[PDB]
């Protein structure tokens, strides 16, 4: 028979109990999710001086987590407007924030930009110190299990930690003998080796795969089952500046950004299928791209929010697009020497909210001389 | 704000129901399960004597019997549905019966999340482990044990993440668990077998199979046959690894069985039973073998017969089957050996009624009389029904005679054989009627001796084989056979006779201001005591009460001038208690009654307002003095028997039943439009009934149970969805839609083609089955269907409204629908269309084409404010008679919901929360106010005044937000705050402004209506009251106890699946109540150190009077 | 000018 697919009988079947089952889960959200980007409005923050921020999580349906250039890791509530400093972990700030599948542990770099850090959500007791495995930075932090993580890096470096049950045991147990923090070392499982640089990753969760990205222009998957054991590479499709890959966990296809375009990559499908579907938004960068249901959110450095329908194949409503504030700047020496004659706050981070309605926007300016915060939650 | 809620109606829907030796070890018992709600009955030979009902904190999920090893009778496990296990038993000593708790602890699992088919909660037959199934991918399971006090569970990693159905195999050794899941390559079935100590799953006895794609409900046939049973949609398997067995019955393939029984405790018969209410017998054949083995030979089914829509099934024993519904009525039907009329084994023996789902509802006064009367929506799909409650005291319509101008009404036995009623005694101004009663029947007659040209005052049935009669000039007293004038008295002035009564051996007349007493002899009437009152009598009653044959010396009465009432003493007429009443009007009437053996008097004056007092007959003398107002015209406070309770009537234009409750005298405006005399009535068709001679007729009927609220069921055989109400067409327009099978032709005669009129408004495989949609023009009366009308093809109707609008006098009736296809997400198509029904015949005026699904109207001040799937647009009526738009409004997701006040417009949302507009009127359009930031999926709006707003969120909860006019910028004078949390309990589908009680701590009444079948009730407080009511909770919460030891916190506080925490600004009127019900030593507990008022402590009895005027309310 | 990483 053809599918049961109307809204109307979900609405009256509901009001009698009879059969409002969740065959319709995933219509709601189909729907919700094309509508959500026509109605949403701003709602500035004041970080204050903070430099630039990079990483973005949500912790709860209030607390988002926000970590910058200056590596201050701080959490803000989106309620009552208020920004709380934590400590960070000992053994270009921060560049990439993840948490376990489980939404326990927390994974982010630390004071050295090269070694890493275990927080323990949702206390955020630091819990494990940053590993030598890596001597370059850290630029992705992905989660491929309950306690694996895999690291990538600014030397080629993907060396895959794991916070092992032994110090999960003795961080359960050392925050109870003291309340002082107390770290504890994790020796990097592998350190598989690969313009050689491990910028962004990210995780299939069925067939166990890493499909990384090499900002050179190569893709490089390395399915890690429950130990990482590399599979394959490929010349990407663009070659500048590709920083941005996410996977449509129900798509079947690989979301990555480049200079002026954002290509759809099918891994163990040949090079012949892929589109490149372009920005127009030339001088930008596409900084972020995330999926909902059948949406691709892209978040470039001009400050604009971008929609895309992998399933009509265009753009959303002319191309409906948002557009970040002003927020804050600083007036620097280099402000006065070569950034004085003219900012559009550049999204570098956005995340959605696990009842998907409230995003999340964070940035700062797009030259690298420069020096300000910006931080918006657009319902 | 501070509000607060309690409920009208408990839940009556029934989710399930189990049977064994729960209260003792031979008595068959069943328990059901309404929502919150637990009932235990005894079965006995002829019906169900119930024992006991409970409530839970929490709804009712899984609920079994299980008897372990070493213990007489069972226990009973019970899983809320916020994962509260238990473990329960039941003491009973004497009277004093309780149901304690063995065991009891949540057994959440810190992070996860629900599963795709609910809860499912099995126990092994060995009673050795509790298995269930929470949350996908897992399999928790709590070890049976004496040291498991708290229920200590342990999940175990199913690798079959969608399993649909599980059971616990019979005859194993060791716990087996057999279970069908779905897979990327079908639906298969699989057995594990549990290890209690190595805490996994063992590779079990038989082996995956591959089986039919649609199945589910596996069965576990016990010992002589072992294996499972595999119900499918079209094939029904026995498995026991080696054997298989596979029937197909043509019948079943037509709808899907959804229960089944066993019968027979050794697996021979089982119940099964489909959608559509039929029901089936499936059957086992035995094929023992030679060595001893008993194997099965084969599997057949047939049809026993039909019944309400099934929900959970049960047998009992004789043929007596439970049907347990939730879309319609639960009956208790028997099996019978043989068919009869076409084939059915089974045929009805009792019902149970049943609200739900409560779908829509509509509160009107049919009589202006501004009691209360409240029409709801009901059922699904054969059993779609209106209800029609009320509270007060029933009154049915069996009968009705043409006799207006009555002055008095009572009932009299002809025939000296009969204890019951054959004579109706009519008065009239000069003349005396009487009404012969033929079983039912009633005519008009003269009952020799009594006189045909003079006015009666009264008549009875009294000592000496005869009845009595006073008349204008006399008493005649007559013999009962044969019926002729025996004795007369007369008064020695010769003076016209007023007012007067007798009982079986005394008399009372009152002439001008004398009243004498008369005594009855063997066919003689004596003079021997009489007096002279110094003002004129109104009243005069010698009623003898309680327990005595007919003999009581008092005599109460009310004055003309000195307006008061007084008692007085047989014979003497001695002058016991003078009572000054007040009022503007004199009194007329005054009675005299039993109320559990307490005396109490009640004198009504002309304006409606009657003083009751208690009655010391040893002293005749007045108490516990308090007053009533009804109505406006004079009374009539008459003595009734029926429901073997003897209580008072006042007959007024507003007429009630003062009738006892709990010893406390409770009013209740009974179901009479307007009554001027009564008479009780006792025939061999009329047992405990009454006669009401009104301002035009004479209403025969008998009464209904004297309980607070009364139903109507109006059945429909089909599904309404919305209702409405036109007071200048008195009538009801309703919605419905009936399921009419595509080939298309309907499948039951039902009451949108049974109409008296009817009209038609001006993808295609078969088997397929579409919904027909009606609007039908329910009469207010005789509840008929006047009219019905049918809109096109596929066009869902989903929204009804009738209003006057604009410079136009009529009112019209106008809906709004949508082309409904299968394959579209939103409805890209609708209308709008107004009509009107004039000359029983109801006509199109005009339509508009939309481009939307339309759900809701509201008449915004002589407008049209319509809700189209995204976009509110308000709409003006011209004066061509069209619509016109004038204003759009965007910027929703999908508007589902509207209400106004003054010029305020609450929008409710599917998936964000409620949102205030405002219509600025200077310029035209609409000014978005404010709005809330909170992502809930919404049910039911209601703008609870012009600030608060009041929602319903289908995670079964209750939130108040207000503006927050405390803001300064225009930023928080954006958002709407939140004032209030509470965690309901259900789904509730419906709010409306009124209450059902006759016309002030609370400040409003709104009502909303369950899936449940609940119906309950919200009103807002003052904040002295509600921190005094408040701590009055907590003080509460320390001494009542829980069946389950749950807590009262836990259960109210707001949760859903992200949030979760405690409940703000909300009273539980059900808490609060239950503070009476309870022992006064344990009343002296929560009273002591109070805020009563100024700051004091209050004391027992004013927390008794202070919460008495909040049952008032409801 | 630029160089953001």
């Amino acid at each position: 028979p053809p599918v049961k697919r109307s809204l109307v009988y979900y609405l009256k079947n509901r009001e009698v109990r009879l059969q409002n089952e969740t065959s319709y889960s995933r219509v709601l959200h189909g729907y919700a999710a094309q509508q959500l980007p026509s109605l949403l409005k701003e709602r500035e923050f004041h970080l204050g001086t903070l430099n630039k921020v990079f990483a973005s999580q949500w912790l709860n349906h209030r607390q988002v987590v926000c970590g910058t250039k200056c590596n201050t890791l701080f959490v803000v509530d989106v309620q009552t407007s208020q920004i709380t400093k934590i400590p960070i972990l000992k053994d270009c700030g921060i560049h990439a924030i993840e948490l376990n599948p489980s939404r326990t542990l927390l994974a982010t770099g630390g004071d050295n930009p090269n070694s890493l850090a275990i927080y323990r959500l949702p206390t955020l007791d630091p819990v494990c110190v940053g590993d030598d495995g890596h001597k370059d930075w850290i630029f992705s932090i992905a989660w491929i299990s309950d306690t694996m993580a895999v690291s990538g890096s600014r030397d080629g470096s993907m060396g895959l930690w794991e916070v092992t049950d032994d110090v999960l045991t003795k961080s359960d147990a050392r925050h109870n003998v003291s309340r002082v923090p107390v770290y504890a070392h994790i020796t990097h499982k592998a350190l598989k080796d690969i313009n050689c640089k491990v910028r962004a990753l990210a995780f299939n969760n069925k067939n166990k795969e890493l499909g990384a990205v090499s900002l050179d222009g190569y893709f490089h998957l390395w399915k890690a089952e429950n130990t990482l054991s590399k599979l394959l590479s490929t010349k990407l499709p663009y070659c500048r500046e590709n920083v941005c890959l996410a996977y449509g966990s129900e798509w079947s296809v690989y979301a990555v950004g480049s200079q002026a375009h954002v290509s759809f990559l099918d891994p163990r499908q040949p090079s012949y299928n892929v589109k490149s579907v372009c920005s127009r938004e030339r001088g930008s960068g596409i900084r972020s791209v995330s999926f909902y249901e059948h949406i691709i959110t892209v978040g470039t450095g001009q400050g604009s929010l971008l929609f895309y329908d992998i399933r009509a194949q265009r753009f959303l409503e002319e191309n409906l697009k948002l557009t970040t504030g002003k927020g804050w700047l600083n007036h620097d020496e280099t402000w006065r020497n070569y950034f004085s004659d003219i900012f559009p706050n550049a999204v570098y981070t956005h995340c959605y909210d696990s009842s998907g309605t409230k995003l999340f926007v964070a940035g700062g300016p797009l030259p690298s001389g420069l020096h300000g915060n910006y931080a918006g939650l657009w319902s | 704000s501070y509000n607060y809620v309690v409920t009208a109606q408990k839940p009556t829907a029934v989710n399930g129901c189990v049977t064994g030796h729960f209260t003792s070890a031979e008595d068959l018992n069943l328990l059901i399960a309404k929502n919150t709600r637990l009932e235990i009955y005894v079965v006995t030979a002829e019906g169900l004597r119930p024992v006991k009902e409970v409530g839970m904190y929490g709804k009712i999920a899984v609920m079994e019997l299980f008897r372990p090893k070493g213990e007489s009778k069972d226990l009973l496990f019970i899983l809320t549905a916020k994962y509260n296990a238990c473990i329960l038993e039941y003491k009973q000593s004497g009277e004093s019966i309780d149901i304690i708790t063995r065991a009891h602890g949540n057994v959440q699992d810190r992070i996860g999340r629900p599963s795709e088919t609910g809860i499912i909660g099995i126990i092994d037959p060995e009673c050795r482990m509790i298995g269930l199934r929470l949350y996908d991918g897992l399999f928790k399971v709590i070890p049976l044990d004496r040291d498991n006090k708290e229920l200590k569970a342990f999940n175990i990693r199913l690798e079959e993440l969608h399993v649909i159905d599980v059971k616990f195999l019979y005859g194993c050794q060791a716990p087996t668990i057999c279970f069908v899941y779905q897979d990327p390559q079908g639906r298969h079935v699989k057995t594990y077998e549990v290890s209690l100590r190595e805490k996994e799953f063992n590779k079990g006895p038989w082996k995956q199979e591959n089986v039919e794609a649609e199945a589910s409900m596996v069965i576990a046939v016990p010992e002589p046959f072992g294996g499972a049973i595999i119900i499918g949609q079209e094939s029904i398997t026995y498995h026991n690894g080696d054997k298989y067995l596979a029937i197909a019955p043509p019948i079943i393939k037509q709808s899907t069985i959804v229960c089944h029984n066993r019968v027979d405790p050794n697996g021979s018969r089982y119940l099964l039973g489909d959608m559509e209410g039929r029901l089936f017998m499936l059957l086992l054949e035995k094929e023992e073998q030679m060595d001893g083995t008993v194997t099965l030979k084969d599997l057949r089914v047939e049809l026993l017969g039909e019944t309400s829509i099934a929900e959970c099934l049960t047998y009992l024993d004789n043929g007596v089957v439970f049907v347990g519904s939730r879309l319609g009525d639960s009956q208790l039907v028997k099996l019978n050996v043989d068919s009869n009329e076409q084939g059915s084994y089974v045929v009805a023996m009792e019902t149970f009624t049943n609200l739900g789902p409560i779908v829509d509802m509509c509160v009107v006064d049919l009589e202006r009389q501004g009691q209360g009367q409240l029409v709801t929506c009901s059922g699904a799909f054969k059993e779609g029904s209106l209800r029609i409650i009320r509270n007060g005291i029933g009154i049915h319509e069996h009968a009705s005679i043409d006799l207006p101008g009555i002055k008095g009404l009572w009932p009299l036995r002809s025939d000296p054989n009969r204890e019951t009623d054959d004579t109706l005694v009519l008065s009239f101004v000069g003349q005396t009627r009487v009404l012969m009663l033929n079983g039912e029947e009633v005519e008009e007659t003269e009952l020799m001796g009594f006189v045909d040209d003079q006015q009666t005052f009264f008549c009875g049935n009294v000592a000496h084989q005869q009845l009595i009669q006073i008349t204008s000039a006399s008493v005649r007293l007559v013999s009962q056979e044969p019926k002729a004038l025996v004795s007369e008295w007369k008064e020695p002035q010769a003076k016209n006779i007023s007012v007067a009564s007798c009982n079986s051996s005394q008399v009372v007349v009152a002439v001008g201001r004398a009243l004498y007493y008369l005594q009855i002899h063997p066919q003689e009437l004596r003079q021997i005591s009489h007096t002279e009152m110094e003002h004129e009598v109104a009243c005069l009653d010698i009623t003898p009460l309680g327990d005595s044959n007919g003999l009581s010396p008092l005599c109460a009465i009310g004055l003309w001038t000195d307006i008061s009432a007084r008692i007085l003493k047989l014979p003497s007429f001695e002058l016991l208690h003078k009572e000054m009443l007040g009022g503007e009007i004199i009194p007329r009437s005054i009675l005299m009654t039993t109320f559990e053996s307490s005396h109490y008097l009640l004198c009504a004056l002309g304006d409606g307002a009657l003083f009751y007092f208690g009655l010391n007959i040893e002293t005749g003398l007045l108490s516990d003095r308090k007053k009533v107002t009804l109505g406006t015209q004079p009374t009539v406070l008459r003595t009734f028997r029926s429901l073997s309770t003897t209580n008072v009537f006042a007959c007024s234009d507003r007429p009630t039943v003062i009738y006892s409750s709990n010893h406390k005298l409770v009013f209740s405006n009974v179901n009479l439009k307007e009554v001027n005399y009564m008479c009780p009535l006792n025939s061999d068709g009329y047992p405990d009934s009454l006669a009401l001679a009104n301002n035009s007729t004479l209403t025969i009927g008998t009464i209904d149970e004297i309980q607070k609220l009364h139903i109507r069921t109006v059945p429909l055989y089909e599904s309404p969805r919305k209702i409405c109400y036109q007071e200048v067409s008195q009538c009801f327009g309703v919605l419905s839609s009936r399921i009419e099978v595509q080939d298309t032709t309907a499948l039951r005669p039902s009451a949108s083609t049974q109409a008296l009129s009817s009209s038609v408004s001006s993808e295609t495989s078969f088997g397929e089955e579409v919904e027909v949609h009606n609007l039908l023009i329910i009469d207010q009366h005789t509840f008929e269907v006047l009219h019905a009308h049918q809109f096109l093809q596929n066009e869902y109707a989903l929204s009804l409204v009738s209003c006057k609008l604009g410079k136009d006098p009529n009112t019209y009736f106008i809906v709004g629908t949508a082309m409904v296809y299968p394959e579209e997400a939103e409805p890209k198509q609708g209308r709008i269309v107004v009509f009107q029904y004039s000359d029983g015949k109801l006509q199109t005026v005009a339509e508009k084409e939309v481009k939307g699904a339309v759900y809701s109207m509201v008449e915004f001040n002589g407008k049209l404010l319509a809700s189209i799937n995204s976009t509110v647009r308000l709409y003006e009526w011209t004066t061509e008679k069209e619509l016109r738009t004038e204003c759009n409004h965007y910027n929703n997701i999908m508007a589902l919901y509207l209400k106004t006040k003054g010029d305020f417009i609450l929008v409710g949302d599917l998936m964000r929360s409620v949102l205030l507009l405002a219509y600025k009127p200077m310029e035209g359009n609409f000014e978005e106010i404010a709005r809330d930031f909170n992502p809930n999926w919404m049910s039911a709006v209601e703008i609870l005044d012009d600030d608060n707003f009041l929602g319903a969120e289908n995670a079964f909860n209750l939130f108040v937000c207000q503006k927050d006019s405390a803001a300064t910028t225009d930023e928080e004078r954006q958002h709407l705050q939140e004032v209030g949390l509470f965690h309901l309990g259900e789904f509730v589908n419906v709010f409306c402004h009124g209450s059902l009680v006759m016309q002030t701590p609370t400040q409003g009444s709104v009502l909303f209506g369950t899936v449940n079948g609940m119906i309950g009730l919200v009103t807002s407080l003052s904040e002295s009251w509600y921190n005094l009511l408040l701590d009055m909770q907590n003080r509460l919460n320390k001494v009542i106890k829980s069946v389950g030891k749950i807590e009262h916190s836990f259960w109210r506080s707001f949760h859903t699946e992200r949030k979760t925490e405690p409940a703000t600004g909300f009273i539980d009127g059900d808490l609060i109540e239950s503070f009476l019900d309870i022992s006064r030593p344990k009343m002296q507990e929560v009273v002591a150190n109070l805020q009563y008022d100024m700051k004091r402590e209050a004391t027992a009895d004013d927390l008794i009077k202070v919460v008495e005027e909040l049952t008032r309310i409801h | 000018r630029e160089g953001e990483e």
